[PDB]
């Protein structure tokens, strides 16, 4: 008694792990102020003064 | 002057 | 007794007055959101996305 | 389309 039950790893549970890692490795890199994950996940520069 | 790593610090 | 003492008006306290009443005019004509006090106020045409 | 008075509103 007292285990972990997991079920079979789907390939599109698979890539979704990949495609997660991704994304928190570009916020690691690319930083997380809101400003930031634009200009990192998105090709836009935002000006400052609309962003506050 | 560009996109440092880490985000922003001057 | 019970009486209210005011004291003699000085010509700037006077024209002090009528500044202040000019003021609250243009607060009146114009509006008093913040983007209407700058637009009325100065000659300066604010964006509204820097404003929120 | 000019600065209405009353302020703002369209």
């Amino acid at each position: 008694e007292g285990g972990e039950v997991v079920d079979n790893l789907t390939i599109n549970s698979l890539r979704q792990a990949f495609q997660l890692q991704r994304l928190l490795e570009r916020d690691a890199r690319g930083g997380t102020r809101y400003i930031e994950i634009i200009r990192s996940h998105f090709g836009v520069i935002s000006p400052d003064a609309r962003v506050q | 002057a560009r996109s440092m790593r880490g985000g922003i610090r001057l």
